[PDB]
């Protein structure tokens, strides 16, 4: 996360830390307490999953989980067309009972509104390159569909939306992938993809856009 | 895929935060060079060269939004630091090398290779159009050089060693 702060701790209880040999490489969100949302990018043969964490130690995180996950199912068109429908479902190996710390998030129905102000959180790149110690925060607005169009075709698809690209120079960093955009009080996106560096005035990055996918998602959950 | 590329230490490969090289697995005494191409007066074209030990430092990069890289990622590749667009490879069709590897100073958003298991090592392998179909990357000797170029069924196979001696 670009520009942002420490979070709030456990302001974002549906946050999932996606970890390989003790190492973060990607986030998702709890929307279900025995499923895990993530990007499909970040598919593995199986998982190693961090509820109700703010640091990365469980081990200094009360109320925390590391939980194990075989089964994930990817969105059957994720990069047709290219890195398009980025989404998949993880199926944690047992459900988890929710408390304060961890929490499922409702997913929205409508779609973003452009000029809208979300949350993005993440233990990703700062600004300064290095990694995060602790959960961090930013804004960013939803920007039209005619600018992100104009910014990215022919990589454009409706399975995203862009958000960022403000003087402020706020943004999601590498390592942010996976994890949440909320909007007005619901799951909006997932982290996706954009330019390096990160944080570049007038150019937003993408977020997998989940209200195309409400119908496949509670189809795989209810299955 | 669930295929994380890895480093000689065994730990993934960045998404364009660390350089790394290129070690072929049976020319670990030669290394990557830019070289001149056709009538070209600038070096423009990617050889092996065996003056050259470990060679020119590479950056993988995917808009993803990951610090790892994966087999099926598309990619740029770059020499240079993160900074600089000015290494990116692509390939060019040069007579009479071929379909053969040169670095522009502009880059695709999302690059033309994949690096694929092979062997004890991996292979660039380079998809026109970022289609369905790859062509392996290896050797064309010409002009007492040996030009990375398309030469598919024939890969200059490679493990990747982090550049952290600079
Ligand atoms: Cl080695
Ligand atoms: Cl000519």
């Amino acid at each position: 996360i670009i520009n942002g702060e420490d979070c709030s701790p456990h302001s974002q209880p549906w946050q999932a830390a996606l970890v390989m040999e003790n190492e973060l490489f990607c986030s998702g969100v709890l929307v279900h307490p025995q499923w895990v949302l993530s990007a499909a990018h970040c598919f593995q043969n199986s998982y190693t999953i961090g509820l109700g964490l703010h640091s990365l130690e469980a081990d200094q995180e009360p109320g925390s989980q590391m939980v194990e996950a075989s089964l994930s199912v990817r969105h059957p068109e994720y990069n047709r067309p290219l890195l398009a429908n980025d989404l998949m479902l993880i199926k944690l190996d047992e459900s988890v009972s929710e408390s304060d710390t961890i929490r499922s998030i409702s997913i929205a129905s409508q779609c973003p509104t452009a000029g809208n102000s979300c949350l993005v959180s993440g233990w990703g790149l700062l600004a300064n390159g290095r990694m995060p110690t602790v959960l961090q925060c930013v804004n960013v607005s939803v920007v039209s569909e005619e600018v992100c169009s104009k910014l990215y075709d022919p990589l454009y698809h409706p399975s995203m939306f862009c958000a960022g690209g403000g003087q402020d120079q706020k943004d999601s960093c590498n390592g942010d992938s996976g994890g949440p955009l909320i909007c007005n009080g619901y799951l909006q996106g997932l982290v996706s993809f954009g330019k390096a560096p990160c944080g570049q005035v007038g150019v937003p990055g993408v977020y997998t856009n989940l209200c195309k996918f409400t119908e496949w998602i509670e189809k795989t959950v209810q299955a | 895929g669930s295929s994380v590329v890895v480093d000689t230490n065994g730990q993934p490969v960045s998404n364009g935060a660390d350089a790394y090289y290129l070690v072929p697995v049976s020319h670990g005494h030669a290394g990557l060079a830019l070289a001149k191409i056709g009538n070209e007066a600038e070096p423009r074209a990617v050889v092996l060269d065996p003056h050259h030990r470990p060679g020119l430092p590479v950056r993988f990069e995917s808009p993803l939004r990951i610090n790892i890289i994966k087999e099926s990622y598309f990619l740029n590749i770059k020499f240079g630091p993160s900074s600089s667009d000015s290494g990116v490879w692509d390939v060019i069709q040069q007579d009479p090398i071929g379909l053969a590897v040169k670095v522009t100073d502009t880059k695709s958003l999302l690059g033309p290779f994949k690096v694929e298991k092979e062997g004890e090592g991996y292979k660039i392998v380079y998809y026109p159009e970022r289609g369905q179909t790859g062509l392996d990357i290896g050797l064309v000797h010409r002009n007492d050089k040996y030009y990375l170029a398309v030469k598919d069924g024939e890969p200059c196979v490679f493990k990747i060693r982090k550049a952290t001696d600079e």
